[PDB]
């Protein structure tokens, strides 16, 4: 449970440092509905429909 | 028979006022717009010109 660091100097100290780096591509069955759209303000302003 | 040819009719651009189309209102437009006399001659009576 408590294995001594004697080479490091601190022995309660995390030595190591990691960077993880993990890009996963899954294809699923997800819907992935639409994109709705922002509105103009000109339509329903000026009556370009009417 | 003598020529079939109008010569009473005003045009349609050159009598009216000249205003600015909105082509996208008149896309949605698919129903019968009216046509009331004093379109098709200038030889109409007050009272005819609304019908």
């Amino acid at each position: 449970a408590d294995l001594p660091q004697y080479p490091f100097a601190d022995q309660q100290a995390e030595v190591c440092t990691y960077v993880v780096q993990s890009t996963a591509v899954m294809p699923t069955p997800m819907i992935f509905g639409p994109s709705p759209v922002e509105q103009l303000a000109v339509i329903e302003t000026e009556d370009l429909f009417e | 028979k003598p020529d079939e040819t109008l010569s009473s009719q005003p045009h349609p651009i050159l009598a009216d006022h000249w205003r600015l189309d909105n082509f996208v209102a008149d896309e949605l437009a698919l129903d019968p717009q009216p046509v009331m006399a004093r379109e098709l001659d200038y030889k109409v009576a007050q009272a005819n010109e609304t019908t």
